[PDB]
RNA sequence: AUGUCAGCGUGU
């Protein structure tokens, strides 16, 4: 109808795995598919709120360039694996998890004590490898909520507690989305035969609902475009 | 979106034939020199040319 | 590791004294982020000796260029080893290959 | 041999793939050469030079 | 003013400097008199320096990527899309290409 | 608000006396509190001096005429006040 | 803090002409300049609804490569001038206009038979030039309300099809520059330069494009 | 609150 655009809407959420997923939005009118797909891809890859490990405190280790008697992996490597932990915090923004392990074997992400308001998407993610029988590792993990990539250098801008010795810092990559790829195909809707559907494939860490991610991206884009809608 | 790939540097298909012909000419000149019909300097200049 | 190499990474890594190379064969009795203890084989045992090889890896020591020299183990408990096998990876070395 | 190894995987034999613009999204008008290369960080840091 | 640690140099003034973005370093001086500022603006500015004093040849010439881009733009195929069309002006051509 | 000084150069015609004239005018405005002859679009003193040079409002002849007039008037006023 | 983001401000409009504008927005989230620029550019130059000429019937001319004796301009330039004509139709999907002119040849748009619904914004648009005084030109213009550029080649012997150009945006160009606030020098400033044909003011095009995108996104608004 | 010697290296 020239001055009428058919309203796109969500029609399918194909959860291939706990992380990989495909969302489908249809119908679209002769070019809006590429525009919407590009906007959603550029918004999801940069402005997706998430949670990641921010601060680590080990019982005996006092700085990042030391080693603990018993662990097969270095403390720097331990923080490196901790950076890759995937977690979903529901209800609050700050969580202090506690890990306590003893005995020969790997330390997996299932050893963190249950918190109720915190869920672990990767329960078999390794952290360290205790080798001596009389070796025990106790860790306290401060996990925050945020967006983007905030290196530890920018998080020490203001000194409040002066960062007591023995408290290590790990750069946080708050983004829960790792890969986005959109594809625009032709779809049949009311025999128009000129309409397109958009399939967005998202590979995440499993801590984000793909439908929630799409709705969040659309909300961000609309909130930004309301300024142009007003235009002083 | 210009880019460099190993297929861009198209080697001419006649390169091997030209090289073989030049090698045959050099071999003929060398064999003529072995008979003593030409000297070292002249054969060197001929090979270079 | 270099995805494309020339096959000389092993020789350069082993010959340079940056990695810990087992002197005698046996099984790895004890692994840690700092030290390695190897229980040597009975064939290579010497008379009147307990028969363990102790390797104290150098961790985070400055080099002459103010860089960091670090040695990391690349073996696990119970893994048999032979003479000349790498037990620890030095700086810019991955499993006995030069990794710059 | 390089082409054979590429064909063993699910990759183009010519070694050039079709990329998309990150900012705008339109296809680049020609296939570009992507791959994996060994990169070295030399001991010449800007913080040591400024 | 830029956020970073390296001095950002104009691509066109490299040829005069014989500089490459190669790890080469450069020095910054600040004229701190009115006369010095006027001399820098009227004599030492890059806009003033466009012809080489050695022979009068221009020193600002596109070298590597500008030439390649302009060469790609100004080139004709034989069966490209939209061949043989008639356009009102350059704006319509730009819109059609985009 | 300045990129080139080609018009100012051709107005002065020397490219060296231009520097001295602009410097003198800039010192007059910066230290002597002289009101610029052109609107100041958040511009530095040197650029303002060059800009008002561009349209012939400032030159060596104009500058020395103005300073001679100023000194004559101020000395006359001082003499009248003293007497 | 997580959902606060940053809202564009410093919205200033500068007008080169009545159908030319530049808009500058300094505070924007990093990378969001491209997202808000490219999408708007695509919508503006490919989805804006508007009325434009589609086909024209020339009296005495059968094909676009023929020649009309009385007119100085060839058929190609006549079609170009007709395409450049800007029209505004209210309440009608498609209308037929009649042009008849004889004598001297300063034929502008003011000679179009007025029908009330159509409103030629620029009546000085020269369509053709008649050389011979004892010559006449009669044309049947057809204007339709469409959406975006529709070339005639991809899409009745006497009738000749002209390029549609339904979009009321002659040129749109976005640029992104550095911008800093609260010592964050990574932010993006968006500068949009637009040139409209004349049917609507340039800022109305931006408003309509933003409204279209918001309506499209309304399904997943929250 | 230096200087010098020697060596290595970077950019030309
Ligand atoms: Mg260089």
């Amino acid at each position: 109808s020239v001055t009428e655009f058919l309203k796109p809407r969500l029609v399918d959420i194909e959860q291939v795995s706990s992380t990989h997923a495909k969302v489908t939005l249809e119908p679209l009118e002769r070019g809006f598919g590429h525009t919407l797909g590009n906007a959603l891809r550029r918004i999801l890859l940069s402005s997706m709120p998430g949670c990641a490990v921010t601060e680590v405190e080990i019982d005996g280790v006092l700085h990042e360039y030391s080693t603990k008697e018993g662990v097969q992996e270095d403390i720097l490597e331990i923080l490196l694996n901790l950076k890759g932990l995937a977690v979903r915090v529901q209800g609050k923004d700050e969580v202090i998890l506690t890990l306590n392990k003893s005995g020969i074997g790997p330390v997996t992400a299932a050893d963190i004590t249950h918190d109720g308001d915190v869920e672990i998407v990767k329960p078999q993610h390794v952290i360290c490898h205790l080798t001596d029988e009389n070796a025990s590792i106790s860790m306290r993990i401060k996990v925050q909520r945020g967006r983007g990539y905030v290196p530890a250098s920018t998080r020490i801008h203001s000194e409040e507690d002066e960062r007591p010795i023995g408290r290590l810092l790990v750069d946080a990559c708050y983004s829960p989305v790792e890969r986005i790829a959109y594809n625009v195909e032709a779809a049949r809707v009311e025999q128009r035969t000129d309409l397109d559907k958009l399939v967005i494939e998202m590979e995440t860490n499993g801590t984000i609902d793909p439908e929630e991610a799409i709705r969040r991206a659309a909300t961000i884009l609309a909130e930004q475009l309301e300024a142009f809608v007003d235009l002083r | 979106g210009a880019s460099v790939g190993i297929d861009d540097m198209v080697i001419p298909e006649k390169k091997h034939e030209i090289i073989s012909e030049a090698e045959a000419e050099v071999a003929e000149i060398q064999e003529q020199f072995q008979s003593g019909l030409v000297t070292a300097g002249e054969r060197y200049n001929k090979v270079i040319d | 590791k270099p995805l494309v190499g020339t096959g000389m990474e092993r020789a350069v890594a082993v010959d340079s004294g940056v990695t810990a190379v087992a002197k005698r064969g046996g099984v790895v009795q004890y692994v840690d982020a700092s030290r390695i203890v190897i229980k040597v084989n009975e064939d290579e045992m010497y008379p009147g000796e307990a028969g363990i090889d102790i390797y104290n890896l150098t961790k985070y020591t400055r080099s002459n260029q103010n860089t960091c020299i670090n040695q990391m183990p690349c073996v696990s408990l119970g893994e048999p080893v032979e003479r000349g096998d790498v037990l620890a990876d030095g700086p810019s070395t991955d499993l006995g290959e030069l990794a710059l | 041999e390089i082409k054979e190894l590429l064909k063993l995987g699910d990759l183009p034999t010519s070694g050039q793939i079709r990329l998309y613009d990150g900012r705008t999204g339109e296809q680049f008008e020609r296939p570009v050469t992507v791959g994996y290369m060994y990169m070295l960080k030399l001991n010449h840091l800007v913080d040591d030079k400024m | 003013l830029i956020e970073g640690k390296a001095i950002q140099l104009h691509p066109l003034v490299c040829a005069a400097y014989n500089a490459d973005f190669d790890g080469d370093q450069m020095a910054v001086h600040v004229p701190l008199t009115l006369e010095a500022q006027l001399e820098a603006r009227a004599l030492m500015m890059s806009t003033n320096n466009i012809l080489s004093p050695a022979n009068g040849e221009p020193i600002i010439v596109p070298s590597q990527d500008v030439v390649l881009g302009l060469y790609y733009m100004t080139r004709d195929c034989v069966n490209a899309k939209g061949e043989g069309m008639v356009l009102t002006g350059p704006k319509e051509a730009e819109r059609l290409y985009r | 608000a300045r990129v080139t000084v080609q018009d100012a150069v051709e107005k002065i015609g020397n490219r060296f006396d231009l520097v001295l004239v602009a410097a003198r005018r800039a010192r007059q405005m910066q230290v002597g509190g002289k009101d610029p002859l052109v609107p100041e679009e958040n511009d530095k003193t040197t650029v303002i001096a060059l800009r008002e040079i561009e349209e012939g409002l400032i030159n060596n002849q104009i500058l020395d005429v103005r300073e001679r007039q100023e000194q004559q008037e101020q000395e006359a006023a001082e003499l009248q006040a003293v007497t």
